């Protein structure tokens, strides 16, 4: 407990905030360290890495490990766990000759741009460049020579546009979509019935369940979702093999729309409170003289539905109330004082953090 | 009057699958056909909340500045809207990108037999389509009026930066 | 007060990319839409220090008297100018020409003494500096007649290119 | 040394300056060459001297009747007269296609070719191959094989590039004055320029890391953007969203800071006017004008504050200026820094 | 390393060799006549350049000229 | 001596401590919540290993994870 406090000091000394560089080169040479330490040379590296990780307020985009008298990466292999987004690295003046060790760092340091292995024996190997380009996907410069064109590399690993949470053709549609969305959702949460004035006899509404589980790497994804209450009403043409049901699952008229509305769980949408958790798109729909409003977000499940297997069914897990992520699309037709929903298409899916988040 | 038909549903679903297949196809030759699906006079395209007025620019950007993709259809629902002469499709699907570092031509960013693509982790996609009912009559020329493509969730470990 | 926003920046970048993509489009039909981006009443266009009075004429020249091209954005910076209601963008990019010997129609210059279209062979890269004066309305996702200023000039040329300026 | 003077003599005798033609046809007939005794190794030497002499500019070459079975002996021609327009290889024994393959994408400006009495003329693939090998070939065996009009229109832009464009000559004078004064002040004393910036006026720098193709004359294949990378505002390269916001400098103070962050430089505008290109246009929305200047500058001194190697650079600088009758104020200043490369407007 | 000498005509070979070995501080061990110009080999390049410095020297009513196989 | 417990969620701390005190017949005397994982101190190392034996046990809809914190 006492010992760690010193090492904290050494690191702070070796870190520069302006250049964002941590100089961990030549630890054997630092006089402060020799009096205090060395036969324990192996246990200091990972400890220092952990201590580097635990202490916030130091952000490193560059690390120097030149001349640490390492034959193998092992002692510092843990670096990948500490600064995974490291951009520059120098390992010069070291005795590393084999490739076996570096295999620990495959698919790690994905944002590494520069690498310096100038005086290390590996520089002799013919497969050196190839293997290094294999090991560090975004590497641009290797031993001070350019090995990848930043232009192409940038174009390849990025889409033409950075994602945005909102798109509106004109500001009017923006204000209108916002108003409609907030109001509709508040009503959808608290009293489903009131919404029925927005649907005509021709208006249609259906729900589609996406049973798909997002990748675990996705931040805050729900790896065990529960679509108990929804599965009965799901109108997913790809998933539901029953062709006869799909005809029935579509709800037309305020009556059937209300029935399905009662069939769905009671919810709460924090659009006003947590605006960053929602993305919306609105576009013109000339064929109906209207607009299309698509809303991607999440909602909390407060109450069981107002309305309501062969071998084994359990109400506890499958019907557990939990927040869900959703994609809802309203095809709306404007009138002077009022609006009518031509179509309402909902998608219910396991909760997952928005791709629009930054 | 409102249309509810299983046949039309099959047409719709399969057409969606065809569109995603068209998206995933890197072959530059077939691209020419892809543009045929979109209405040249009036079309509304959206990609990650970034608009596209005409399909050509969008598809050029897709062909050039986006790597080869692999779509996996997770969900589809559609509403045929009477009087509109059109139908709206709410689609949800998963996507994998070729994170080999090679574009559709197979050209590397490295300074100096067909290669296999290295698929990255899955991305979440929500796609809204406005199509003409004419597809029920085997007509696919300029049927796509609305194309709203947006990502709903992303994997952190992906090398692709949206 | 000065406008500085990342959203606006991304909008600018992607729009610029869209402009270059629009240039790269060889199909003559859609040309009419490209003209929509330029202000019909008052517009200032320059190409290699040679001016063009109207966007129509410039794009006609581009469509008729220039081979198929491929642009690649290398750099872009912008300043939104308060009170002007406009922003200016300093752009730098690379260019490739279709040096097949075929025009946009795909007609060869070979004199004949004898549905799948052939692929273009891309020549060496050209260096371009493009200055854009645009209306701020693009930040409100409005692109109709937004381009008032368009200054396109070559900064360096590769000698081995078959294209002669 | 002995042979070269003689061969030089033969070349000089066989070269005609007015027609710009080098007649190396029928060397075996030349009594001067037979007088010595000469044989295969002679051509490349003659080529080396042809390059070395530089007092001969050749647009046409005659190599008729040199008893050549293959181009190998004269291949070096491609290295000596790459801009050759006319070539004659008639009355020679060339029969296979292998030899000419060295010359693909070479002699790009070759217009006429005569392979009369050469066996290759019999082959069906002859025309195709000749057309492939020489992109701008117009005449082959005295028959037209390519339309000059179309060929010209395709491989050239509608307008010849120009070094200067000014709406009005007055704007020309004013823009030149502004450029020279601003740049001289920019070179020698950075602080004074602050007199030209208002509190709202903004300035930022964008680094273009792109390396020109090696084929570009006098291009810097190994650029060094050490000092600039810290202040660079390149929205395309830098994905970091906050930095781009930070990179922008408003007001004379921050503008001064970045002015101090950049290396001390020197622009030889007055000394070398041909190394710079400028465009000036009206800016009605601000009742001012825009000056875009493309050129180069030398890096004399390291920045006054705190890869990092000093090197000559090429630049694109754009000033949006609003005139005030006493003095002028820069609404905006947009600089782009890139690796050195000769102007495309150069001849 | 192959040495050629011209404009030695009207004078003898041995005298020329000795003359060169006198003035140029370099010796050629085996020298071949070969018609108008003398051919010889010198052991090292330093002697060849040193030998090449004595170019245009007056000898037997004319000025010698020295040359090497590959420029 | 220092004990950390994870995957105790869905049940109260009291249930966890009593569960351990029932099954493993070893008690942590002062147990602190400290966010997601429960911290406590046990008297001896023998009790710590014995307690560590009960690692893959099912508890409140999840499987406990036990650790001896060096920190
Ligand atoms: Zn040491
Ligand atoms: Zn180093
Ligand atoms: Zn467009
Ligand atoms: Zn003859
Ligand atoms: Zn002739
Ligand atoms: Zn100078
Ligand atoms: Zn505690």
């Amino acid at each position: 407990s006492d010992t760690i406090s010193f090492l904290r000091g050494v690191l702070l000394k070796r870190y520069d905030p302006q250049t964002k560089l941590l100089n961990l080169g030549a630890l054997h040479s630092d006089p402060e360290l020799i009096q205090k330490g060395v036969s324990t040379q192996s246990k200091m590296f990972p400890a220092m890495m952990k201590l580097a990780s635990t202490e916030k307020s130091l952000i490193v985009e560059s690390v120097n490990l030149a001349d640490n008298q390492l034959k193998d990466i092992s002692a510092i292999s843990t670096l990948a766990q500490t600064f995974p987004n490291l951009k520059n690295l120098c390992l010069a003046n070291n005795q590393i000759f084999r490739f076996r060790s570096l295999e620990v760092w495959k698919n790690k340091f994905k944002d590494l741009r520069e690498l310096l292995m100038t005086n290390n024996p590996i520089t002799t190997d013919k497969l050196y460049r190839t293997e290094m380009l294999r090991l560090f996907p975004k590497l641009v410069v290797l031993d001070n020579v350019i090995v990848r064109d930043e232009q192409k590399l940038q174009t390849v690993y990025s889409l033409p546009m950075k994602i945005q949470q909102f798109f509106f053709e004109n500001d009017a549609l923006g204000q209108s979509s916002t108003d409609f969305a907030t109001n509709f959702l508040n009503l959808w949460d608290n009293n489903r019935e009131q919404l029925l004035n927005l649907y005509s006899p021709q208006s249609q509404f259906s729900v589609s369940v996406d049973s798909t589980i997002p990748p675990s790497t996705v931040t805050d994804s729900d790896q065990t979702p529960a679509f108990g209450y929804y599965m009965s009403s799901s109108r997913n043409i790809s998933k539901v093999s029953s062709e006869k049901s799909i005809q029935q699952r579509l709800s037309i008229g305020q009556e059937s729309i209300n029935s399905i509305f009662k069939t769905l769980p009671k919810t709460k949408h924090h659009l006003q409170e947590q605006p960053n958790e929602y993305s919306m798109e609105t576009i013109s729909y000339p064929q109906i003289n209207g607009f299309v409003i698509t809303l991607h977000g999440f909602f909390e499940e407060t109450g069981k539905p107002e309305l309501e297997y062969n071998h084994g069914y359990n109400s506890t897990s499958n019907n557990k109330l939990s927040k869900k992520s959703f994609d809802r699309t309203w095809v709306i037709v404007p009138m002077n004082n009022s609006v009518i929903i031509a179509s309402d298409l909902l998608t219910v899916r396991a909760y997952s953090t928005g791709a629009w988040k930054t | 009057m409102v249309m509810n038909d299983a046949n039309q549903a099959q047409i719709t679903a399969t057409f969606t699958k065809k569109i995603l297949a068209h998206l995933d196809d890197p072959d530059s030759n077939k691209l020419a056909q892809f543009v045929q699906l979109f209405n040249p006079n009036n079309c509304r395209i959206i990609f990650n909340a970034t608009p596209f007025a005409q399909a050509t620019v969008f598809l050029q950007m897709w062909q050039n500045q986006v790597v080869q993709t692999q779509h996996a259809l997770t969900g589809v629902d559609y509403h045929a809207i009477p009087g509109s002469g059109t139908l709206i499709c709410n689609v949800n699907c998963k996507v994998r990108f070729d994170e080999s570092g090679r574009d559709k031509m197979g050209q590397d960013a490295t300074v100096p037999n067909k290669p296999r693509p290295l698929w990255g982790p899955y991305f979440g996609i929500s796609l809204q389509l406005i199509i003409d009912d004419r597809i029920f009559r085997n007509d696919f020329n300029g049927v796509i009026s609305g194309f709203n493509y947006n990502m709903v969730y992303k994997p952190e470990d992906s090398l692709l930066k949206i």
